[PDB]
């Protein structure tokens, strides 16, 4: 009934969506063929949200994958579960915008995004009641920042009232992987600020720390990255599929954190996260399940909670609980960590619980927390778009393609009358 | 002869090359203004549902106020 | 404008039902 | 996804000699054009079972392509992509250019539209010359040209041999380089120089190499090339193209200059002992010792840095070795680039190539940076040129081949043009 | 030179007929506020 | 549906003799009028109907009337490796030479030939059951070739008349020439084939010779090289009533779909691709640059640059296995090309036949085996410059009276020599008017 679109932009969102739906295919039951093979039927019960049926069970997802190098598409389509995808959507150019956004706003999304959207209008209209859009993409490149922000605008104007979660990969400064990162972060959250309805930030950094501390990895590849991003892809959209003893809908989300309507970034957990090692070792309760999702060096931002104040949190349980249990652990949190927590909203914390956890896991949760800490970690963007722009580098590659510098000069005024709010708010 | 003819295809050439520049940048600013007409559209279409729900509220307030 | 119309038709059809109740 | 290779003078022709020989083995394409999609960038399918590559070798004198015709690879190129002219241009800027590039540049011309016509997804194009000889100089800038002013909106990589300061083959290099340089600076997009010297230099230290002649040079150049375009021809973990590459390096339209380095270039008796990792691989692509154009990268502040790993390379180590490099303070990088690294990864080893003393090897690292130390360069260059011009030195055969007095005026205060945007951007 | 300023003159034209939107816009919010406020105080008042 | 030849002249006959080996080779028949024993067949026993007939057993004949004045080529024939293939009798030769006298060739010796050369065209004729045109191969720089060519053209028109006429017929180089006394035979030619032979196909040597020096990579080529492409070309035309054709054209479509005005039949030729052995396999043959090549004017059999003129109409016969989606798009290349121009009176026009037989090889030749290959026949109106230039050279003979003599010395008069400057003169006026 609930629906969720799903579209993965660029090569960063194409690589996370991929896994995502290797994921919730398994949390629902299905080979990579299409089929279905699992156990019972509350799997099947509500597949409706992200599946569609073809005539003989083949069950495909609500996925839309868009780039414009047919290289992530093939590759998407050579890896596992690449066969559950409908054909008829891979949506892709041949130029590839090259980190440009010039080339990924103004070129090739002039005419690629005409396409882009007759796929989502027909996934749209395919269902009967809307709920929201799914967007995976990265600010930080250069294909998935303008084509991106261009289709959730285009969204935006189309559809008014169904509200969009986006999940960026803000590029946070202490991975370097291209140049013109703060050039490409800045202009697309001048519109990701306005459009979208909420923005999951995440981050290498911050990946990265967890897989060495709390993993135990010693190699971790990209593909322990995006498996533990879809634990949060997977787990904000729960309460949809699996009956709860307490619900948590998209927009009881969106109501109980967004406190004002500038404000819809979002730091992101996922619980419990363990070594092969210590999991024996470790039990698993609902205090240590708070205690290790509250815990600073777990969220996957680059943003110190300590640093900030947590306008508004939220937990997502999953496997049978005790309500009684949960909201004293969190009173108890929201007790003693009287300082962070904003004094002009009583009880900052919203919970929810869930009848059914990940598979093999007999409990989890997932953490959404509103936190004012996230102006540092956009600062830290806006000083390095600026330190570039004072002496105008990189700069004619967008100039001689039709952007003048007003827009680059209004993207900073908007980066910086956003730490405002944060700041007066703090 | 050569020399005149080769005098003649550098004026001509040098010659045949910016306020066009500036033009363009008058053109695409415009197309940002005209993004700001289909701001005005959908501000017009805000107001029109806002419209559509104070009709609906007042209507039922109305009914209350018979009903009272 | 035709726009205003829209909501002018949802108006006059709240009150002919209205009026048909008080009938 | 396309581009296609033109060879100029002997240089380039031998340069491109052996870069094909290095592609066709790491392919397994046969050198008669048989296997036993990735060549679909630089071989093109032709009838069944037959590949041909989209390269055109060009130059006035005749034997060095007649070399290609009776060596190994006879019935590899098309017979007609070995484009030879009648006289050599005689290392005369002003011959090469004018007198004898008319007759054959259109031809070269119209054989570059066919290729194209043939390709599809074309990205660009790499071509090979020094700017120290005539032909290669002269024929370079008239092409270059013609290609700027016909296709316009391609990418044109230019790998230029550029000449050193004090091994010196020639004797009028000094006028070469700064009439070449002239176009150069505003026809390409990337111009990727290099230097005998620093690459003999190379050979010495690393490869114990005390007779370097030109095959390992060309075998070397050939790995560069090989490693820059394997991010197309194959699939990494993260990749780089044409686009990527040239928008994220160059940082105003008339700064486009390239320092290439490479790793780990080990023989076989230091490869089997010596171990290799990308935290220590990184580094030694920075150090001086081995940086392929003579030049010194401490006096200069780096702009911007573009690293490759071909081979085994997990995306964390670079990182790890990205922050461990950023952490020293001997090099210095731009004030204004906070970060100034763009990384790109691979999933296929170096292929060694028989008949040289390149090592086989896990993984290597292709370092390609723009750093104002080149200031230098081009300021002993001009120099030296000053020194040969002061009495008017040479300047007859230019005279009379066609070539005024005041065009090289023109084209030295050009280059002093370029001294001071060096200067001012460092500033 | 002179066909991008035909288009900029094209241009001129759609910004003079923005003007007039703003104006249509204009009148019709303030007489729905008006009109919306004093019908509310009126529905408010004479059931009391 | 069988087709007939005539081959006159010196050039002629050698165009034949280089020609009907083509023929015996694609229909594999033996070179002495067999079939091998075993099964060596491409498929069908009709696809040589338009050209030989059995026998009673096995024993072909070609439909070819091999008429010459002059007994040295026609023995050459006679004693070549065709004996036991050709007719003994359809090979006429007469007694004398005709000596590049368009007066000998037409009223003196002409008139004692004709009349034996028509009853073995009517033999023919009546032994063919569907009848469907001549192919006349001739030179109008010579003797036989312009003079009795042309009585046996006038002769044939008084006779069969309805039946269609295709005249392969060599004209003089603008600069490259052999014969002396060459305007004269060919302007007293050009007036007899005006008017009766249907659809004029035009040849050079010259035009050939460069073709030859830019594509096979021969710097010394010869007639025995010119002669082997020329037959390429003609079976390139005749290969539609062979072969099963998917989209085929019989030989009334030129004349339907090529010849807006009776007047107005002179047409260029291109063939493509002219390539041998070495770079064949290096290149990619598609039907994309294949027909480009076709239509840039540096493969044309007729010396004359397409530039100046505007391409009326087009015909363009493939071989081999092509599919119809690329030729049409290959087309919309052209329509959209600059450099050629059309006039504006003629919306569509271009006819493109289809066939599904791949061109044939000839041990020892030039050209290799290839998939598909294209003829490109188009009525254009940049060869009223031809006819131009070939006046102005004749107007500096003529004024001066040279080589008159020898021309009066037999029944011809002045007056048709200044018959035909007048009829060139229509003709170039005919071809400027259509102009724009
Ligand atoms: N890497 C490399 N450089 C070469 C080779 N041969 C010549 N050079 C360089 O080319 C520079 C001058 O160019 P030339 O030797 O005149 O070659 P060219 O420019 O093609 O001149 P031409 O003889 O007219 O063809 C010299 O300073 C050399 O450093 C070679 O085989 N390999
Ligand atoms: N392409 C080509 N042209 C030929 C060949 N043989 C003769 N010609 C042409 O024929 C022209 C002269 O005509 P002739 O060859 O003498 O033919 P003809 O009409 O029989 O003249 P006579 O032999 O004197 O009766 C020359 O200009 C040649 O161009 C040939 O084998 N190939
Ligand atoms: N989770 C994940 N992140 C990736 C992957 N590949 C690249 N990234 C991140 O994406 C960021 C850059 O995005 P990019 O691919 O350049 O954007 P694009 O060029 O517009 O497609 C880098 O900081 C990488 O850390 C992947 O496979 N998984
Ligand atoms: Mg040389
Ligand atoms: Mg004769």
């Amino acid at each position: 009934m609930r629906e969720i679109v799903h579209i993965q932009g660029g090569q960063c969102g194409n690589q996370i969506g991929a896994k995502f739906w290797e994921v919730v295919s398994d949390e629902h039951g299905i080979d990579p063929t299409g089929t279905y093979h699992g156990d019972s039927d509350l799997q099947l019960e509500r597949i409706n949200v992200y599946f569609n049926e073809a005539t003989g069970g083949r069950y495909v997802p609500r996925a839309i994958l868009m780039d414009l190098e047919p290289g992530t598409m093939d590759s998407v389509r050579s890896g596992p579960y690449g066969q559950i995808f409908r054909p008829d959507n891979f949506v892709f150019g041949q130029t590839g915008a090259g980190n440009n956004w010039a080339k990924g706003h103004y070129t090739e999304g002039a005419e690629l995004i005409d396409s882009v959207l007759d796929v989502v209008r027909k996934e749209a209209e395919s269902c009967d009641c809307l709920q929201g859009f799914q967007v995976c993409h990265s600010l930080g490149g250069g294909t998935g920042s303008g084509m991106g922000t261009l289709l959730i605008s285009k969204i935006r104007e189309e559809y008014p009232d169904r509200m969009m979660l986006t999940f960026s990969v803000v590029p946070s400064p202490k991975v370097s992987d291209t140049v013109v990162e703060p050039y490409n972060a800045t202009l697309s959250v001048h519109q990701l600020v306005e459009n979208a309805d909420e923005c999951m930030v995440l981050d290498n950094e911050a990946l990265y720390d967890i897989c060495f501390r709390t993993l135990k990895l010693t190699t971790p590849t990209f593909g322990d990255l995006n498996h533990l991003i879809s634990a949060v892809m997977s787990g904000i959209t729960c309460c949809l599929r699996f009956p709860g003893q307490l619900n948590a809908d998209l927009r009881k989300l969106a109501v109980n954190l967004i406190p004002f309507p500038r404000l819809h970034f979002f730091m992101v957990g996922f619980t419990p996260l363990t070594s092969r090692g210590s999991q024996q070792y470790r039990a698993l309760t609902v205090p240590e399940l708070t205690q290790q999702m509250w815990d600073a060096k777990n969220m996957m931002c680059a943003a110190d909670p300590r640093h900030g104040r947590y306008l508004t949190a939220s937990a997502l349980f999953r496997g049978r609980m005790s309500t009684k249990e949960v909201d004293e652990q969190m009173l108890n949190v929201q007790n003693k960590n009287s300082s962070y927590f904003v004094e002009w909203i009583p009880n900052n914390v919203k919970s929810s619980v869930c009848d059914i956890p990940p598979k093999g896991l007999k409990m989890s949760a997932t953490f959404i927390g509103n936190s004012t800490a996230i102006q540092e970690m956009f600062k830290r963007v806006s000083e390095q778009f600026t330190a570039m722009f004072r002496r105008k580098a990189f700069l004619h590659w967008y100039t001689g393609e039709g952007m003048d510098e007003m827009e680059f000069t209004e993207a900073e005024s908007n980066m910086n009358d956003l730490v405002s709010e944060y700041q007066q708010y703090q | 002869l050569w020399e005149r003819k080769i005098q003649l295809e550098k004026e001509m050439q040098e010659v045949l090359d910016d306020v066009v520049a500036e033009m363009k940048k008058e053109i695409h600013r415009m197309t940002l203004r005209h993004t700001e007409l289909m701001r005005l559209q959908e501000k017009l279409v805000s107001d029109m549902e806002k419209a559509l729900t104070k009709r609906e509220i007042i209507s039922v307030k109305g009914r209350a106020t018979a009903a009272k | 404008h035709p726009l205003l119309r829209r909501a002018q038709e949802a108006l006059k059809v709240q009150f002919e039902a209205n009026r048909t109740r008080l009938q | 996804r396309e581009v296609i290779s033109i060879h100029i003078g002997q240089a380039g022709i031998q340069v491109g000699n052996a870069c094909w020989e290095l592609y066709c083995l790491e392919h397994g394409i046969q050198p008669d054009g048989q296997m036993p999609d990735a060549f679909n960038t630089f071989f093109s399918e032709t009838g069944a079972g037959k590949h041909v590559p989209r390269c055109i070798f060009l130059d006035l004198e005749p034997t060095v392509v007649d070399e290609v015709r009776t060596g190994t690879y006879r019935q590899l190129f098309h017979p007609e992509q070995l484009i030879s002219g009648k006289e050599d241009a005689a290392n005369n800027f002003a011959r090469g250019h004018y007198t004898i590039g008319k007759e054959i540049v259109d031809l070269a011309l119209d054989r570059i539209r066919k290729l194209a016509d043939n390709c599809t997804g074309l990205q660009g194009f790499l071509v090979f010359n020094a700017v120290g000889g005539g032909t290669g100089s002269g024929l370079g800038s008239l092409l270059l040209e013609r290609l700027s002013v016909d296709y316009g909106k391609k990418s044109k990589l230019g790998f230029t041999v550029y000449p050193s300061p004090q091994v010196s083959t020639a004797v009028v290099e000094p006028y070469n380089s700064v009439l070449s340089t002239h176009s150069l600076l505003e026809h390409t997009d990337v111009a990727v120089m290099l230097d005998n010297e620093a690459i003999y230099d190379i050979c010495r230290r690393s490869l114990d190499i005390e007779r370097p002649t030109y095959t390992n040079l060309n075998r070397l150049i050939a790995q560069v090339i090989s490693s820059l375009t394997a991010s197309l021809r194959f699939d990494g973990a993260l990749n780089v193209d044409i686009t990527e590459f040239q928008t994220n390096l160059v940082p105003y339209p008339r700064i486009h200059f390239m320092l290439s380095s490479y790793a780990p270039i080990i023989s076989a008796e230091k490869a089997y002992h010596e171990q290799l990792s990308v935290a220590e691989i990184t580094n030694a692509a920075f150090e001086p010792a081995s940086m392929m154009v003579k030049c010194d990268p401490r006096h200069g502040k780096y702009m911007a840095c573009c690293l490759m790993y071909r081979g085994d390379v997990v995306p964390k180590d670079v990182n790890a070795s990205v922050a461990t490099i950023k952490t020293k303070r001997t090099i210095q990088f731009v004030d204004w680039c906070p970060t100034g690294f763009k990384c790109g990864i691979n999933y296929q080893p170096p292929t060694v190539v028989p008949g040289g003393d390149l090592a086989k090897v896990q993984r290597a690292v292709c370092m390609i940076s723009n750093s104002t130390a080149i200031g230098e360069i081009f300021s002993r260059l001009d120099h030296k040129f000053d020194l040969m011009y002061a009495k008017r030195a040479f300047v007859h055969w230019y005279v009379g081949e066609g070539m005024e007095e005041g065009e090289f005026s023109e084209a030295r205060e050009d280059l002093a043009a370029l001294e001071k945007d060096f200067e001012e951007v460092g500033a | 030179r002179e066909a991008l300023q035909r288009e900029g003159d094209d241009l001129d034209g759609r910004i003079r007929v923005a003007e007039k939107e703003v104006a249509a816009l204009e009148a019709t919010l303030a007489q729905l506020m008006a009109v919306n406020t004093n019908f509310a105080a009126s529905y408010k008042k004479v059931g009391s």
